[PDB]
């Protein structure tokens, strides 16, 4: 049985960890809304 | 229930402990999460019960007390914040430039950040602090990292 806790404010912060790549993926996506990788 | 704005953790007990199963977006009285994280199961706030007003399990997005309100769009060009929120760890903004799913139905933002499965329904922001969708639903890539959608519903 689930239940929700607040865990903070939705805010910009200037000066936040930069990571992360920026990849163009081929995708297809199926009726169960599972993405899958096209080739 | 506590129905202030702002970003909050989805918890059960039906596991070991307490577990963090993910994430969602309290805004305009309307809860904002990913499908496959509740899957379209009542939640409990407080003593307050919160039922489902709207679901799709192929957008794998959810709604609860009310419909869909989040309507920002990535801008295409802009980096973007995840907001994570991951089990047992502080809400912690990391800063990104998305790439792009292509579908045979159109462009989507992506995110390759990787989170614990409980990080799903971390809401991604624009530089004005506006939701342009949620983390958690997306690939698995040659690498053996996560790549995310960036996922968002529509308002009507
Ligand atoms: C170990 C592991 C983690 C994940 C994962 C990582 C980050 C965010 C979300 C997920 C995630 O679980 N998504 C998701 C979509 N639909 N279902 C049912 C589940 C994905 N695959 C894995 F193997």
């Amino acid at each position: 049985d689930m239940y929700i806790e607040r865990a903070g404010d939705i805010t910009w912060e200037k000066d936040a960890e930069v990571t992360g790549n920026s990849p163009r993926l081929d995708v297809a996506l199926d009726e169960s809304g599972d993405f899958s990788l096209v080739e | 229930g506590e129905t202030t704005d702002g970003v909050y953790r989805v918890m059960t007990r039906r596991l070991l402990g307490s577990t963090q199963v993910g994430v969602g977006v309290m805004q305009e009285g309307v809860f904002h999460t990913m499908w496959h994280v509740t899957k379209g199961a009542a939640l409990r706030s407080g003593e307050g019960r919160l039922d489902p007003y709207w679901g799709d399990v192929k957008q794998d997005l959810v709604s609860y007390c009310g419909p869909w309100k989040l309507d920002a769009a990535w801008d295409g060009l802009s980096e973007v914040q995840l907001l994570a929120v991951p089990p047992g760890e502080r809400a912690k903004n990391i800063q990104t430039l998305p790439g792009i799913f292509k579908t045979k139905d159109g462009d989507i933002g992506a995110v390759a950040l990787d989170y614990p499965a409980g990080t799903s329904g971390s809401p991604i922001l624009d530089k004005c602090g506006r939701v342009i969708g949620l983390y958690g639903n997306g690939v698995v890539i040659k690498n053996g990292s996560y790549v995310s959608a960036i996922t968002q519903g529509k308002r009507e």
